[PDB]
């Protein structure tokens, strides 16, 4: 029942930043590892980050470290995005992610498996000209 | 050699104990090494500290036999993340021995005198010490309302503390949304358990 | 080339009431020459391979090795492995999703018509994937009355009791209830306590 | 905390019977692990049986298998221990235990470590004639 809205998706320059927003309805985000896929066209959909319960341990995509970077706000009930340096290949459909509210571990693999997030967001489109 | 086939297994951010033999070789004309973390000779074992969960931990051996220095097959093992604990409560009985409440009835001063909860392997193996990052803990008013506490790291909060020393006998509350930390560098989340005040 | 041996200790265990491959093997000997006995449960071969499937949890498991092709009766060591329990479940309710998906809930918000349909408690390992099926012989559900007293009701086997079932389906939205006292059973013949889980209705 | 308190001790000849019960206070009877322990005069406590929280499962120590049986009662909160083909060698001081409230298996080597159990009897004697 959770629902997720992002917010911050636009057209930006290469080299350029953008930061993206996901509120999470409800009063149980402290609960959930919260993350972000990205879809482009033609392309498979690629995890890019996610954060723990508590944001002492993150996973990043290879292809994103250093570029990008993932926080969270218990309190607003909200996860960002912050792209930096941004490439052409970096422009794809951003979606946010919500899961492990039950027991299990936050390892890489199960950071970057699909099948691990019970609620996804609504994307927010990114194009880097 | 008789040896379990699922064993090429270890543990990260552990010391993994290691057999490593060579057919009627004695032990100090074997040699190895790892290329994941470090490998150390420790009596007739080799023991691996492996660091990256999710990778593959090769092992490379070589035998001494007179003046010549034989390699020996090189051997793949898959570096995992530990076991996830379980939470418990570190409490002192009246005798002044240390106990792990895992469930049940406990008295209100044990709970107190705790400070707050703990979370290990409910087993002799491994040998491995965990951390709580945080809790929450569920208690239930009048009205039949859950309330959840958030703690201090591992320790109980202001709030939680006066939820828990105005508790009468046979009242529950929940440790819940338990976050624990391992060596392994890795956090988990991890069951709950109930608490009856006795 | 030539092959050592490489065995963690902590990996180097049998668990009662499993599959136990355990290569077997004497250097320049064929596979067919190799004979085993077990003075805890089977030890049947698998081509190459030797499945132990011990009885006895922490008892310790003497695996005898003969072969017949130099003398009369070449004896090998003599090998003892240490028999463990198998590693305890952890609770779920198996669910199936509005798509028709079989899930598991592993705490957090569920809704009341999918913990019905349920109809029960399972537990298994987590890991998990396959691998070894644990049974829940009983458990209860402590409910939360509107004058704030606990309800303890106990389970029909795994099964949910009409006591249960009646609690849940007067439960509204945002409400909690916890999985306590669940027994667990294994193929080891293991019986064990495992923790409990909250369940919030959606 | 559970309070046990045992009954049924007593003189019975060789070859014979003797059933003790253990009643336990309170309403949790059904969270625990029951189980005996016996001491002989001169010896280390024994481990005898344990039954677990179901009763589907049971341990029995040795030199009682096939001969002495235990069973539980939820609802009268009640451990029995049904001792058949009694021999000298059973003469002993006989206290029964409840534990394993808490999470963890219930194991032949847990069930007759004397640590697992936190609540102990007050022991009925039992002497066997030759």
């Amino acid at each position: 029942q959770v629902q997720l809205v992002e917010s911050g998706g636009g057209l930006v320059q290469a080299g350029g930043s953008l930061r993206l927003s996901c509120a999470a309805s409800g009063r149980t985000f402290s609960s959930y590892v919260m993350g972000w896929f990205r879809q482009a066209p033609g392309k498979e959909r690629e995890f890019v980050t996610a954060i723990s319960w508590s944001g002492g341990s993150i996973h990043y995509a290879d292809s994103v470290k250093g570029r990008f970077t993932i926080s969270r706000d218990n309190a607003k009930n909200t996860v960002y995005l912050q792209m930096n340096s941004l490439k052409p290949e970096d422009t794809a459909v951003y979606t946010c992610v919500a899961g492990f509210a039950g027991y299990g571990s936050f390892t890489s693999r199960s950071a970057r498996d699909s099948d691990k997030y019970d609620y996804w967001g609504q994307g927010t489109k990114v194009t880097v000209s | 050699s008789v040896a379990p086939t699922m064993m090429n297994v270890l543990y990260a951010g552990i010391d993994n104990p290691i057999n490593i033999a060579v057919p009627g070789v004695a032990q100090q004309n074997v040699s190895a090494t790892i290329n994941n973390g470090t490998l150390t000779r420790r009596g007739n074992l080799w023991i691996a500290r492996p660091t990256k969960v999710g990778s593959e931990a090769i092992i490379s051996v070589t035998a001494q036999s007179g003046g010549r220095t034989i390699q020996m097959a090189k051997t793949t093992l898959r570096v995992r993340a530990l076991p996830d604990p379980l939470p418990y409560i570190e409490y002192k009985d009246v005798q002044g021995n240390t106990k792990r409440f895992k469930g049940g009835r406990l008295g209100k001063r044990e709970i107190l005198a705790a400070g707050g909860i703990k979370a290990a392997l409910d087993d002799d193996l491994l040998e491995v010490n965990y951390t709580v990052v945080k809790f929450q803990l569920v208690f239930y008013d009048s009205m039949g309302n859950s309330i959840p506490e958030v703690s201090d790291g591992a320790s109980f909060s202001e709030r939680q503390k006066r939820q828990i020393q105005n508790l009468g006998k046979g009242k529950r509350f929940y440790v819940t949304e338990v976050i624990a930390r391992g060596p392994d560098g890795i956090e988990r989340k991890i069951p709950a358990i109930e608490v009856i005040v006795n």
